[PDB]
């Protein structure tokens, strides 16, 4: 009995999967705008703090290779509602 | 190793673990696999001697990858900043900082 | 390098630290053996979950799987000085003076 | 035989735990290459999804892979639907 | 959040009843031993369940039994030599 | 309202941790041909508060040679332990649906030996010494016993999350297919189990433990719309277990320490070990190896 | 601000190892260490390490520390000492309390302190990645890597814990 | 050391498809059997350059077509999606077990008013193949020059030259 | 002990020790370490006596604190970058600790002090163990490291450790303080050529290897563990002090006995690294291990010694010992100095 309801769950677990797969692309499109709004948010506020500072001018790379470094998590956010960054950064670990 | 013993039967002993960019369990990559990638890449058949002055940002930026240093002080800086300013009523974080 | 990460750092320092000068107690001394790997554990446990080492979570298990070999062996040396001596006192180990 | 069945008669009499667990470890350590299944149970293993699969730039010539999840090409998951 | 919550509350109400009660009016370390060398093969074979859905199945089988056949022997061992027999 | 959630737990095990106590003197009561409290209230319904009560006006009398400071933080642990490991059972909805439940279960229940540990210590006499040497090394000897035997349980089910227990027993009781291990696991919950806390503290571990047996091996269908049928399930199951355990305790001599490592070193743990590599080659064995997601 | 999480859990642990590691009573020492060993699971549990951290709850906690425990127990010297028992435990809770004091201040104020490494560092929020782990929890499937990809860990592993019986037979059999 | 390019706000605005989660897990297995073009553009873009601001434009189809699909289910059997949706959305897990007549309530326009057919088991899971305009990045890492190995040794061995040459040993 | 179950524990110190010298990932080099110290705890353990309880106590404290402080020393090195590797380590932080961990274990440095006392406790035959098997392992790792080694802490290393090593053996009368310190000695000469050369390290190994065996194996036969109980060997076994002697003059370093090829090759090497003065401290007080070598060779050979009256019964009956592999080891620790130029086959 655990035979047959076993391989059931995994037919039902493969199809869960192949709607996550089928439904994946639009939140990496999705979460690829978000960050990139984000960081461009991030860089327009840093054009209007940081002038009065002698050489930091705005968008340096701090990698020396032009590739594209996953944004670490501090500069995603950073400036933003410490609960912003608590939900965002703990959240999930914390959700139970 | 001081006798390569897995290098004359080739076999895998220890070599599957010593580096993050291997074949990781379902593909499940390291944080800082594409700068490792491009660092293992660079020197290799080069030798310790010339490969740690040759390959020198390859290893700059994926320790800087791996610590998560120097970017790490450019936030830094950037809070110090702004605490040092807004606090004074300089300036004021548009809606979408305020959340 | 966040401030947590040198926190365990100065931790297995302490722990070194406790380890490296004995008091009067070779249980104590235990003690501050395996909070030593702890940290040890501790501390590997946060570079592998930072770094996403997707493989390297196997070494800290193994680390405390195995600092428990010494453990294990370790009192069970205690048991034995702690019987022929009957106390565990680290003074009566001067027994080899020659 | 005389030796033997007398030896599991004098291990079976006094304790029937050891011979037990002994029975049951040996079944479980010699059946796993004896049954059809395991290759079915890595199949299934190997059939569930986990990342996506990522496509491949089409220039020609690989009939194997599909232009379309409906059609035919490529894996069949029907061997485990009946199973 | 939520976890240190359940935590914080699970203990105060333990140091409420308590405050209120009481202010209102070789062998041995033997087996202990072994059991800490037991329990450390524990957890090496605790992970095992998500060890199940491996693509390697086959040789997770041979692995997976190769922890309880030593760890078996461990337990054999130290019951021929005396050993874990309850000692005096 | 989360917070009033730990209240509707916390105080009703509480006073379920209060009033299964007349269940037991009555049914041991009735047992040996005796009656049990009645006398007090219809039935003996208001015994407990006849008992409780009586009990904190008690003044509690400390030992000359007692460290006050573990003499009142073991019973905090203990009551503290007894009512935390309440929150991720998976009736009906869990408090906390942690995904290593089982693991989180196991290292907080393993951590009560500290309780009876340090009162020993504290207490600091002969009797106290030994009595928690034999306890603690009782205890510590069936923790092998108890991981193997959920470990090897959960090859079947998929994982350490305890919400997903439901799904896989569903079909049938998942004694079924491991009743060999259920009276394996039954038998070593029997045994792993200031004054007035420690009442409440081993007792709670009575019926939890007997919940966490009802849901891993007696499964029940938990309707998605109506909650009330898994509840009334668990709660019949759980309490049926627990007569049970009360049914042992006035059936059997006590067991003997040499008898009672020897129960365990030597026809416990090597036919636990047997039926661990039945249950991990099993689900290899039929292809029914279960899904984690 | 829960955002303490950072560091309250941390300075626990560094104060959990200044309380055993200044030699206290061995059950103290105990209770000093497991202490710590608690909160421990905490920086894990806070960084994703369910796994890893209830298995330090298990083995760390519910096993090695009971077994100091039970030898702490069996010694049971005629006078066991206490935290007071000894100035020396005093002064050393004091000292270690003074250099994390040094260091969480001179990390709140300045945060560019150049004891032995590099140090710096604000609140750890920020080292955490950005992406998901998708359907596979990425630690879950690290440890269950040991009998596919770490076939060779495992022997060297058991053998040792089997070895690791054998010694300890060997040398408390007391001839 | 280098300027962080970043596109501006502008072209980051998205006609965003505003739908739960519960609703877009209900149709995503008619969603991907209709509308696998868009997305396996986009991710072997994603995959194949390797860096997000390089993928904008595919982007822009992904959810075009998102709303595209999104219409005619709005125009056919909107009731019977709401049904649908409503009751996968009550699950936890959104388990599709506990939904089976709403989800026969779902296929059976599309399987006669769009022409629709629900995908089999391991359908979607199929690695398949993509016809792209896009030309095969140069350099996905951005590799930089690579230092010349060391040179081979050449030549047969010889014997050493008046032996070991170690002090008075002569051979 | 069971033969068996010896067997089996000698077993596993040779495969902990093997393991290391064939692991590339720095953990498992940590497991070799740790399953060497896990088994030579019982072989020291195996008479039961205190002064065994004593000398195993203060080596597991010694070496598991070497131990997991070589485990973090490898934590940095992950933490500063990632690595697992054994190629060059790149936190200098973490050399110095490593450094500090590899060291005490092997007994040269202040970290020391275990090593006499330990041997001394012991029994003779597992002494043998414990300075010769124990000593590869720790500096198989060194080699493999050598590249990146801190030169000022190293070779204030070495200079200590023969200083000590002269300056202790001269005030000891057991003779197996009188090994331990001389071991010292010798470990300060091969420890002070690694950032030089590792080769000549090796042979350092191999002939100080051989020439404790030599020296330990022959104590072994003549049954005698104070030097006036090495005294009485002349009156049963005359033939022993022979080589005894000859052993003793080698293992100061004498021409044209060999013992004297690691010392004159390490001084070349270092002179070719424009050091000058450092061979000539260590040569120097090279001395210092000569004159209790003297000592010892002069109260059991070259001048005979009052025996006792019950000795007479010893000269009736024989040993049973079949003494393996010590007729070879004499000849190959005495006689190889010409056979020099196979430092080659090291290479
Ligand atoms: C380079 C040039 C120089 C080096 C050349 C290479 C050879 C080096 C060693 C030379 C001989 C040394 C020796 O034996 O001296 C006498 C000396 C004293 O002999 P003894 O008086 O008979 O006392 C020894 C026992 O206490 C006696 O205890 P017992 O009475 O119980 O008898 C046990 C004994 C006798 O044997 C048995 O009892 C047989 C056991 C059978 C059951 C097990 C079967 C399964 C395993 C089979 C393995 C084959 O077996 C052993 O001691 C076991 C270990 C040795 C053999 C097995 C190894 C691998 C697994 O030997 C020892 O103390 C042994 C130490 C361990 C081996 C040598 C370590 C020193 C050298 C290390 C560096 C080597 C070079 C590295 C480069
Ligand atoms: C294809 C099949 C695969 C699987 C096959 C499995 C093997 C076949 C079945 C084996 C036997 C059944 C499983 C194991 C049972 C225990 C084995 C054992 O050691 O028994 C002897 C053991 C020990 O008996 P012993 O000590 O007299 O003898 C043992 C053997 N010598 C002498 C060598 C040591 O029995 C006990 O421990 C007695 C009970 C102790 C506890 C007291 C209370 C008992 C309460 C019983 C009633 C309640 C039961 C509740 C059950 C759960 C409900 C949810
Ligand atoms: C001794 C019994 C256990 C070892 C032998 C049986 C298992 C072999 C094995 O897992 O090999 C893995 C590998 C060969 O790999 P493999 O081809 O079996 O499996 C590969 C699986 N993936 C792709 C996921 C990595 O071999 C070894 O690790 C040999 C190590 C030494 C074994 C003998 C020690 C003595
Ligand atoms: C399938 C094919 C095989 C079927 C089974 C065949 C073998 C049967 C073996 C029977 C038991 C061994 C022999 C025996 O009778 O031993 C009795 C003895 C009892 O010891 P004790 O209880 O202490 O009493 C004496 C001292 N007073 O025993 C002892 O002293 C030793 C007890 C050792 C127990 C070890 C348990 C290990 C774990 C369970 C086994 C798991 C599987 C192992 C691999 C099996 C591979 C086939
Ligand atoms: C580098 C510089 C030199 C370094 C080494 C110096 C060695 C000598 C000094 C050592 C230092 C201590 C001082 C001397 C102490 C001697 C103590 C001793 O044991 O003396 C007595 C001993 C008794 O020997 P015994 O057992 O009687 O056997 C005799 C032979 N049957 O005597 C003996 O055991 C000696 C026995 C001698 C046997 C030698 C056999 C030689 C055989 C040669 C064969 C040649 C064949 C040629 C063939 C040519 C054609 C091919």
């Amino acid at each position: 009995s655990m035979m047959k309801w076993n391989r059931e769950r995994r037919r039902l677990q493969i199809e869960d999967f192949e709607a996550r797969i089928a439904l994946m692309p639009l939140f990496q499109a999705e979460k690829d705008r978000r960050v990139l709004q984000m960081l461009r948010e991030n860089l327009e506020e840093e054009a209007i703090i940081m002038k009065d500072v002698p050489d930091w001018k705005v968008g340096e790379s701090v990698f020396h290779t032009t590739r594209w470094v996953t944004p670490m998590m501090g500069e995603l956010y950073g400036l933003r509602t410490n609960e912003e960054i608590l939900s965002a950064t703990y959240g999930f670990i914390w959700y139970t | 190793p001081f006798f390569d013993v897995q290098k004359r039967l080739g076999l895998d002993l220890d070599r599957w673990m010593t580096i993050q960019s291997a074949e990781q369990p379902h593909k499940i990559p390291g944080r800082c696999h594409a700068f490792e990638k491009e660092w293992i890449e660079c020197a290799h058949g080069i030798g310790g001697i010339r490969a740690e002055k040759e390959c020198k940002i390859e290893f700059d930026d994926f320790v800087e990858c791996l610590l998560r240093q120097k970017t790490m002080k450019r936030l830094s800086a950037i809070k110090r900043q702004r605490d040092k300013l807004i606090k004074e009523g300089k300036y004021t974080p548009p809606p979408h900082h305020l959340g | 390098m966040p401030l947590v990460y040198m926190n365990i750092i100065m931790a297995f320092a302490i722990a070194l630290a406790g380890l490296l000068m004995y008091r009067s107690h070779l249980m104590s001394s235990l003690l501050c053996l395996e909070g030593m790997m702890l940290s040890l554990f501790i501390m590997s446990t946060l570079i592998i979950l930072n770094t996403h080492f997707t493989l390297a979570n196997m070494m800290p298990i193994i680390l405390l799987v195995f600092a428990a070999c010494e453990a294990a062996l370790g009192l069970s040396l205690l048991v034995m000085v702690s019987n022929t001596y009957g106390t565990d006192y680290v003074q009566n180990l001067n027994l080899l003076q020659c | 035989a005389g030796r033997i069945a007398s030896f599991l008669k004098n291990a079976w009499a006094k304790e029937p735990v050891l011979v037990a667990s002994f029975a049951i470890g040996g079944l479980a350590i010699i059946l796993p290459s004896l049954s059809p299944y395991t290759n079915y149970a890595i199949r299934i293993n190997r059939a569930t999804p986990y990342n996506y699969p990522v496509p491949l730039r089409d220039d020609g010539n690989m009939p194997d892979v599909p232009s379309h999840p409906q059609d035919p090409q490529g894996p069949s998951l029907e061997w485990l639907k009946n199973l | 959040m939520n976890i240190m919550l359940t935590l914080l509350t699970n203990v105060t109400l333990a140091s409420l009843l308590v405050l209120i009660a009481f202010w209102l009016p070789m062998k041995f370390f033997l087996v202990a031993i072994t059991f800490l060398l037991f329990d450390l093969e524990i957890a090496l074979l605790l992970p095992l369940p998500w060890a199940s859905q491996t693509n390697n199945l086959k040789t997770m089988l041979t692995m997976a039994l190769f922890l309880l056949i030593l760890l078996a022997a461990s337990l054999a061992y130290e019951w021929t030599q005396k050993g874990l027999e309850w000692a005096e | 309202m989360f917070m009033i959630n730990i209240l509707s737990l916390i105080i009703p095990i509480l006073l379920a941790v209060a009033f299964l106590t007349l269940v037991e003197r009555k049914v041991l009561g009735y047992m040996q041909l005796r009656k049990g409290p009645n006398v007090v209230g219809p039935y003996g319904l208001l015994q407990p508060i006849a008992d409780a009560l009586k009990l904190v006006t008690k003044e509690p009398l400390r030992p000359g040679t007692s460290s006050i400071s573990m003499f009142i933080i073991a019973p905090i642990l203990g009551l503290s332990l007894a009512l935390t490991m309440w929150v991720p059972l998976p009736m009906p909805y869990p408090l906390i649906n942690m995904n290593l439940g089982v693991l989180f279960m196991l290292a907080m229940s393993s951590l009560a030996v500290y309780s009876i540990l340090w009162s020993g210590w504290a207490s600091n006499s002969k009797y106290a010494l030994i009595g928690a040497l034999r306890a603690v090394a009782q205890t510590i000897s069936y923790e092998v016993t108890l991981a193997i035997i959920l470990l090897s349980v959960l090859l079947m089910n998929g994982s350490y999350t305890l919400s997903t227990l439901i799904t896989t027993q569903e079909h049938i009781w998942m004694i079924f297919t491991s009743w060999p291990l259920a009276m394996m696991w039954f038998i070593s919950t029997l045994a792993e189990t200031p004054f007035a806390m420690f009442f409440m503290a081993e007792y709670a571990n009575i019926i939890m433990m007997n919940a966490f047996t009802a849901i891993l091996f007696l499964g029940a269908s938990h309707d998605p719309h109506t909650p009330e049928l898994y509840t009334i399930n668990f709660v019949l199951k759980t309490l049926a277990l627990t007569i049970t355990f009360l049914w042992i305790r006035a059936s059997y001599p006590r067991f003997r320490y040499d008898q009672l490592m020897h129960l365990l070193w030597k026809s416990f743990l090597p036919l636990t070990l047997a039926l661990c590599m039945w249950h991990i080659s099993l689900p290899i064995m039929t292809a029914s190896i279960p899904p984690q997601s | 601000m829960t955002m303490y999480i950072a560091f309250i859990l941390s300075t626990i642990f560094v104060i959990g190892f200044v309380g055993f590691s200044s030699k206290p009573s061995p059950i103290y020492g105990g209770l000093g260490l497991i202490v710590s060993g608690g909160v421990g699971c905490g920086i894990v549990l806070n960084f994703g390490g369910s796994f890893l951290g209830l298995m330090v709850f298990l083995i760390y906690l519910g096993g090695m520390l009971v077994v100091f425990g039970y030898t702490t127990a069996m010694a049971t010297e005629m006078y066991p000492e206490v935290w007071v028992s000894n100035k020396t435990v005093f002064g050393a809770f004091v000292s270690g309390l003074m250099m994390e004091f040094c260091m969480v201040y001179y990390a709140l104020k300045e945060e560019e302190v150049e004891i032995i490494f590099k140090f710096n560092g604000l609140g750890d929020w920020v080292i955490y990645d950005t992406g998901d782990s998708g359907f596979f929890s990425e630690e879950a499937m690290g440890i269950a890597a040991l009998y596919s990809y770490g076939t060779w860990l495992v022997i060297v592993t058991g053998w040792s814990l089997l070895i690791g019986v054998v010694v300890i037979m060997e040398i408390t059999r007391g001839n | 050391p280098g300027i962080v390019e970043l596109p501006t706000l502008e072209d980051l605005k998205v006609q965003e498809v505003k739908v739960s989660s519960s609703v877009l897990k209900a149709a995503a297995h008619h969603y991907g059997a209709q509308c696998d073009k868009p997305n396996k553009e986009f991710m072997l873009c994603r995959w194949e350059e390797k860096d997000p601001r390089r993928c904008l434009e595919e982007g822009k189809l992904v959810n075009q077509c998102a709303l595209d699909f999104f219409r005619q289910i709005k125009r056919h059997c909107a009731e019977p999606f709401t049904e649908y949706w409503t009751c996968i959305d009550y699950s936890g897990l959104q388990l599709f077990r506990h939904c089976r007549k709403q989800q026969a309530k779902f296929d059976e326009c599309v399987l006669d008013k769009l022409g629709w057919v629900r995908p089999d088991l391991g359908e979607l899971s199929k690695v398949t193949k993509v016809k792209t305009d896009r030309p095969l990045p140069e350099n996905p890492y951005h590799s930089r020059a690579r230092p010349e190995p060391n040179p081979e040794a050449e030549g047969d061995l010889k014997p050493a030259k008046h032996g070991s040459r170690l002090f008075f040993w002569t051979m | 002990m069971n033969p068996i179950i010896y067997t089996t524990l000698i077993m596993t110190v040779m495969s902990g020790t093997m393991l290391v010298m064939i692991s590339s990932h720095w953990l498992l080099i940590w497991i070799g370490f740790e399953m060497n110290l896990l088994a030579m705890i019982p072989v020291l353990m195996k008479n039961f006596n205190p002064r065994a309880t004593e000398a195993a106590t203060k080596y597991f404290l010694t070496q598991a604190t070497a131990s997991m402080m070589l485990m973090m020393a490898i934590i940095i090195n992950l933490l500063y970058s990632g690595q697992w590797t054994i190629t060059k380590m790149f936190n200098p932080v973490a050399m110095t600790m490593m450094t500090m961990a590899l060291a005490m274990k092997l007994g040269l440095s202040p970290f020391h002090f275990w090593v006499p006392e330990v041997t001394q406790g012991i029994s003779l035959q597992a002494g043998l163990l414990l300075l010769t098997w124990q000593k590869l392992a720790p500096l198989s790792v060194l080699c493999q490291i050598s590249q990146s080694i801190n030169p000022n802490l190293m070779l204030t290393m070495a200079m200590l450790s023969i200083l000590i090593g002269g300056w202790g053996g001269l005030n000891q009368t057991q003779l197996r303080k009188i090994m331990a310190y001389s071991s010292i000695a010798h470990m300060g000469w091969m420890t002070a050529v690694l950032p030089y050369n590792t080769t000549m390290t090796i042979l350092n190994l191999l002939i100080y290897i051989t020439m404790t065996l030599a020296m330990f194996m022959l104590l072994i036969h003549s049954s005698a563990t104070t030097t006036l109980s090495l005294s009485h060997t002349w009156n049963k076994m005359p033939v022993i002090t022979s080589l005894m002697m000859v052993t003793l003059l080698s293992m100061g370093g004498l021409p044209p006995l060999s013992g004297f090829m690691p010392k004159w090759m390490i001084i070349q090497e270092m002179t070719k690294n424009e050091s000058i003065i450092m061979p000539t401290l260590m040569a120097m007080t090279a001395l210092l291990n000569l004159y209790f070598y003297m000592r010892l060779a002069y109260s059991s050979s070259l001048t005979m010694f009052p025996s006792t009256n019950n000795m007479k019964m010893k000269w009736q009956f024989e040993h049973t010992k079949q003494m393996k592999l010590l007729p070879t080891m004499i000849v190959l620790s005495t006689l190889v100095l010409p056979m020099t130029p196979a430092l080659s086959s090291l290479n």
